[PDB]
């Protein structure tokens, strides 16, 4: 780090050029490693299946155990191999009265990771190559847009950690100053709203249930990785936030909102509706993915003029994956044995306004386009080429001869 | 692709009467995947139904429905005047969208 | 409340090309998978296909998949339709639609059901 | 092939053929068709195209 | 200038997974074989000139 | 005129190899392709197989693909084949051949019927 | 003489996992597949697996695969095992075991029979 | 996979007298890939027998096997006080092992 005297300098992190190149390179380095790993294409004939029963008990309504044939060895044995999935990579009508099917497999070719690489992001900094430079705005109340009135630079941006989340910010930084609430500047409709806390509240998760785990050979030196027998008394994931640091959270960032927005109403309210993948607040610790009905956490409405109580939410969990949203392919995840544990620190929003109406602001979550979650932590950086070369007048000249 | 037949093709009623309808199926839906909806010319049409059971949000308690295997049925406690429509049975979901014939609905 | 509005009617030539818009409002439009339905005088309904405005994926009828295509814009808040090659049986009435929300208790694709359209369009095929 | 109005067309072969509908299942019959210079055939005790 | 007249209709025939062969339907129109067309006294000067 | 021209008679020994070459004259060698054909006293002709030297692809029968090879040259208007492993039943008059014009009417490979061949060459295999 | 060497005796906790090691001498380590097999009270050997410290190639029961892990150290002159997610029924006596040499009249994999096993390890589940 | 059953599950003997032990498979070992097997408590079990019929280096001479197809066999010209133990028969090779019941050799 070394910090300037007297520069003013504007930047424009809506349309800053290194979160272009961040999402391109997020992109390939799954594409790359995925590669090797086995393909699901086999499996995706269709399936006949049941209502699965835990130990010890009569049902489990939970869950769904699926059977299906299956190539073994190589194409001359087949085999009418079992396993169990969960129902949302699990659809059923066409063809027959028993029939079922994979969930993307039809419009996709599905890959599942290979079991001994992790998810887990890491921090990673970002360096100029030769010839360049970064630069900061070490300012704490800095909107995003327009001049910066303080500046450093640097070789390196400090470490920032690839977290895959929809609905909430976890797992980031947090602003130095008060909360700042960040959007597009030229309407006051606005494409998407990033508010970004000063304190970071707490997240636990959990998925009791202790799965065990059954293999399927397809290939002729590779696995399929399957999800069996399950153990334990049954419950669904579920997460737990503090209640009335919560309260003060949501009471502060109104507090700001409404500096924008001086009438007396601000209604938050639960998920916009429409598919899973932004109705439901996603991550992903541990090995599998978690998606979360939210609705109960946005609730409240307010208007103008601690380690107790505890809010808990029902989460579910899926094992196919729309990631990137990417058109025509999916993702597979193996299950991981027994109970999974965790812990994150929320450290913001990705909010959406609707169409506004009489005397009253409709805020809920949205949005949800996987390049505003980068927008959200590079609003500081920028890179800029230095040109070495320049030419004055003086009062000096060379001997001629 | 499957295919639907609506029953009866009229059905004449006042105000004040009972009215019970029924959608059959050439293959088994098993999975409850079913839709009732209602139509007047001139207008967009709308919803009544979905899941075989669940009613859509706004609409009168006067309607409801019931089915099983491949007979699927539509029903209303008391007819009343602004009923006076067409009304439509549909599989939908997983490429195997279809939708009935119709039937209806008039003053007797 | 919640509407779907379409462009206006339409009068084409027969072997031309059709080309139907319709822009909704009361919700956001990124965030909800939308429908394409026709209905041919006294005829049934005819499912073509439905396209998902948050990421673009396309599913047709392969019926009409030589013959149609979709496509949507966040920005717009509308979605277009294209249908190529018309033919006399296409003179018929076309509606957008839209589907209703995903509850975490439902199974995957549930919601597919009609919840809202629009007021339709007239199109016929004639010189 | 039967072209439209007519019960004959010299140039084309109307083609049906065997093919996996569903990604690695499921065979199913299914007809198209090809302009001559890419089929050919001799075989089989009846006739056999390629 | 060349034309090829006859009206062909598409066909799409699903193998594969986000894929799709690409096949040839009914024909339409009146049938003609294509062709092309050059003027004539002109192609006579330029055989004469080479 | 059309003729093809071969190499002198061969006799050669058990287990070795056989080398025939076959000149053409009276049309463009790289425009036609080229066939080989073996008869035995008294017996049938037998396909070896045939080669384009426009291109180089080759098509063997598999009875004799693994010991059968081709290769042209335009530069000479010559073709010229290779046939290892010599046995006693090798010995026979070999022949290479060309095929008529295709004409606008044709089908596919309605043409590679025999148009020209040579003269032949007699091949014994003795010690 | 040959000799493999076991680690002492286990008693771990239900839905835990337990770790075993055999070490060698006498031979050459890292020359000859390995073995381990279980038995219950009174019940059968139950074959598990094979692994080779030449190329570190390993092939289990499909029974096991979910559940068993080796691998071995040629500068140790040991092998290791892991079992994962412990139930009652893994209550036995567990070895580690040797192949004979293969003479080069001998098919592929007639050796694999078990010439020389270790002392035994007994492993009990309980809290 | 295949399973083994052994016979007689008990065979009293006092030394000097012959013994002859029968192992019966659920399926036909074209290969001959046989091995039996010996065991005493408290010490690491011990091979007698690979391949059907040879026998292993250092094991007396008085151990001799024989069989194809299904019925496989082992038998002593004249026990004597230290065969006193149990014997296992086996086929192996090519991911399909399975072991027998044993046969309980001791003094009559």
């Amino acid at each position: 780090e070394m910090v300037l005297k007297n520069v003013t300098e504007n930047f424009n992190m809506w349309k800053n050029d290194m979160v272009d190149q961040m999402h391109e390179d997020v992109i390939s380095l799954w594409d790359q490693s995925l590669k090797p790993c086995v393909k699901l294409t086999p499996l995706c004939c269709t399936l006949n299946c049941t209502n699965a029963t835990a130990s010890n008990s009569s049902i489990i309504e939970g869950m769904k155990n699926c059977s299906f044939n299956i190539t073994t060895e190589l194409r001359c044995k087949r085999e009418k191999k079992n396993a169990l999935f969960y129902k949302l990579d699990i659809v059923q009508l066409d063809g027959n009265s028993s029939q079922y099917r994979l969930i993307n497999c039809d419009t996709s070719v599905i890959t599942q990771v290979c079991p001994k690489l992790s998810f887990d992001p890491i921090p990673i900094h970002y360096c100029a190559p030769a010839g360049y430079a970064i630069l900061k705005c070490n300012n704490k109340t800095f909107t995003g847009t327009g001049p910066c009135n303080n500046v450093s630079t640097v070789q390196c941006t400090h470490g920032i950690k690839p977290v895959l989340s929809t609905q909430l910010l976890l797992n980031g930084s947090l602003a130095e100053g008060e909360i700042i609430i960040r959007s597009e500047n030229i309407t006051k409709n606005v494409k998407t709203i990033i508010v970004h806390l000063n304190e970071s509240v707490k997240i636990e998760c959990t998925r009791p249930n202790n799965k065990t785990r059954t293999s399927i050979r397809i290939g002729p030196g590779q696995a399929f990785y399957a999800t069996g027998q399950v153990i334990g008394d049954i419950r669904e994931a579920y997460c737990n936030i503090n209640e009335s640091k919560w309260n003060e959270t949501l009471q502060r960032v109104s507090k700001k909102l409404k500096e924008y927005f001086p009438h007396k109403n601000i209604t938050f309210q639960p998920s916009s509706g429409g598919d899973l993948e932004i109705t439901t607040h996603s991550f992903n610790c541990g090995g599998e993915f978690f998606y979360c009905n939210t609705s109960s956490l946005f609730n409240r409405t307010y208007m103008a003029n601690n380690s107790t109580r505890t809010i808990t939410i029902h989460c579910r969990i899926k094992q196919i994956i729309n990631m990137w949203q990417e058109v025509g392919r999916a993702m597979y995840a193996p299950p991981i044995a027994g109970n999974i544990t965790c812990i994150s620190n929320i450290t913001g929003l990705l909010l959406t306004r609707d169409y506004g109406k009489n005397n009253t602001e409709t805020f809920r979550p949205g949005g949800g386009n996987m390049k505003d979650n980068w927008r959200s932590e590079l609003y500081k950086y920028k890179v800029v080429k230095i040109e070495p070369l320049g030419v004055a007048p003086t009062r000096c000249k060379r001997r001629v001869v | 692709e499957i295919v639907l037949t609506q029953s009866p093709g009229t059905l004449s009623l006042s105000p004040g009467e009972r009215a019970t309808f029924s959608c059959r199926s050439s293959h088994s839906i098993r999975s409850r995947r079913v839709a009732w909806y209602q139509h007047k010319p001139g207008q967009a049409p709308r919803l009544v139904i979905h899941g075989v059971s669940n009613r859509a949000s706004g609409i009168s308690d006067r309607f409801s429905g019931s089915g099983s295997g491949t007979d699927f049925t539509l029903t209303i406690t008391r007819v009343e005047p602004e009923d006076f429509a067409l009304y439509y049975c549909q599989v939908y979901g997983a490429s195997s969208y279809t939708f009935g014939q119709g039937t209806k609905l008039e003053r007797k | 409340q919640v509407q779907l509005v379409q462009s206006g009617a339409e009068v084409k030539k027969p072997g031309a090309s059709v080309k139907v818009s319709c822009q909704a409002s009361g919700y956001r439009f990124s965030n909800f998978v939308i429908h394409w339905v026709r209905q041919a005088p006294g005829q049934r309904f005819e499912w073509m296909g439905w396209i998902n405005p948050y990421n673009g994926n396309k599913e047709f009828s392969a019926k009409f998949q030589d013959r149609v295509t979709f496509t949507a814009d966040t920005s717009a808040n509308t979605a277009y339709m294209e249908l190529r090659s018309l033919r006399s049986a296409d003179t018929a009435v076309y509606y957008c639609a839209r589907v209703g929300p995903y509850s975490w208790d439902d199974s995957p694709q549930d919601n597919y059901y009609m919840d809202v359209w629009g007021k339709g369009t007239t199109v016929i095929v004639s010189s």
